[PDB]
DNA sequence: ACGTAAACAGGAAGTAA
DNA sequence: TTACTTCCTGTTTACGT
């Protein structure tokens, strides 16, 4: 309720459950981070709006539309890696 | 500088070489690229015959991946049935 | 049940019995439905697959939408270079 | 002679805030 | 207005037979 995808994967990649198995770090300092199991972190993000079966199609949009706005982008060449501009 | 082993040879190596006996198609890929420069990944005929290798070869056993890691393709392993001997040969120029 | 043809012979079989050699992705679909019932636009992998054809085969060229209908894709006809050829084998059955 | 699944892009129209 | 979402067409990668 309320919350920005950008801020949900961050969440996920800070909380110990979900630090590692779903998402990780690639170069923590370069805020570049990948998604490990795609698919769940999709369906987790969903169900913050209920829909349940979220696919990583959907929700691959919602970061490409991130691109524009210059909050996330794409690290072109490494399969499931996208790197924040924002952050402390 | 075309490397004396049969393609099912280098698979076996890169197998054994693995920590836990099991490699996918992009580890043997790579470990094959690290091993011998002339397998450029560049060109791709040598990956699709590696492939075909391991679709046909009996001995080589696929392991289907998990939601401990869903990932790129699954995992290869050799049949423990020959798995010794290939291993002896593996490196039989 | 399955057709026993590849997804590319398929797609040209949808073309040559469009009236202009032309077809939009969504033209070829209907025309693969319509032909076999086996490939429902229910389950959408066979979609994805021919997609896949289109992007890859070179002799599948692109062709710009109009002004006539507006709407979803742009329009699929055969590389004239080897089309008759295709359009020939396009009903050849798998052994 | 591919088959199939999935990543990755972007316009366009819907939905929710 | 911003922020995804549904949907569609397309390109591309990767694996496996």
């Amino acid at each position: 309720n309320t919350i920005y995808l950008w801020e949900f994967l961050l969440a996920l990649l800070q909380d110990k459950a979900t630090c590692p198995k779903y998402i990780k770090w690639t170069q923590r300092e370069k805020g570049i981070f990948k998604l490990v199991d795609s698919k769940a972190v999709s369906r987790l993000w969903g169900k913050h709006k209920n829909k349940p079966d979220m696919n990583y199609e959907t929700m691959g949009r919602a970061l490409r539309y991130y691109y524009q706005r210059g909050i996330l982008a794409k690290v072109e060449g490494q399969r499931l890696v996208y790197q924040f501009k924002e952050m402390p | 500088s075309k490397p004396p082993f049969s393609y099912a040879q280098l698979i076996v190596q890169a197998i054994s070489s693995a920590q836990d006996r099991q490699l996918t198609l992009s580890g043997i890929y790579a470990h094959i690229t690290k091993h011998y420069p002339y397998y450029r990944t560049a060109d791709k005929g040598w990956q699709n015959s590696i492939r075909h290798n391991l679709s046909l070869n009996r001995y080589f056993i696929k392991v289907p991946r998990s939601q401990e890691e869903p990932g790129k393709g699954s995992f290869w392993r050799i049949d423990p049935a020959s798995e010794a001997k290939l291993v002896e040969q593996a490196f039989r120029k």
